[PDB]
């Protein structure tokens, strides 16, 4: 979840 | 002539497809365009890190939080650059940092956060037992 692109 | 917006999509979808230089290169552009948005800095740096290009990374975490102090996403990227590099008490400290701003935010990114900081403290307790 956190290790995404915005 | 694609907008900043346009490129970040494009960027973001790159990431979807694993490419992730080719990802970091069009975050690049949209900063040409909009030099002002640091969510563009945090996605550079998830690419980087992608990469194994933790000082490039980090530049694109102090560039973020130049932009935005409250960045969870900046500091957790940071975090885990100074992971890398064995600086542990300052991985610690900023993934506690982001751990902090996110309760405050209400975001929601699972357990990613306080898993990160327990692989934290485990590798600096590692360091410690591998020097006696
Ligand atoms: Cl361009």
């Amino acid at each position: 979840t956190i290790e995404e692109v915005d | 002539s694609p907008s900043a917006q346009e490129l970040k999509e494009q960027g973001n979808r790159l990431f979807v497809g694993r490419k992730y230089p080719e990802a970091a290169a069009c975050y690049g552009r949209a900063i040409t365009r909009n030099p002002l948005v640091a969510v563009y800095y945090t996605n550079r740096a998830l690419c980087y890190l992608k990469m194994q290009q933790h000082e490039q990374a980090l530049a694109d975490c102090r560039r973020a939080l130049e932009l935005d102090g409250q960045s969870v996403k900046a500091h957790f990227f940071l975090g885990q650059c100074q992971l890398e590099m064995e600086s542990y008490d300052e991985a610690i400290a900023n993934l506690q940092r982001a751990y902090s701003l996110a309760k405050e935010q209400r975001l929601n990114f699972g357990d990613d956060i306080p898993s990160a900081l327990r692989i934290a403290k485990k590798k600096r307790w590692n360091s410690i037992e591998e020097r006696r």
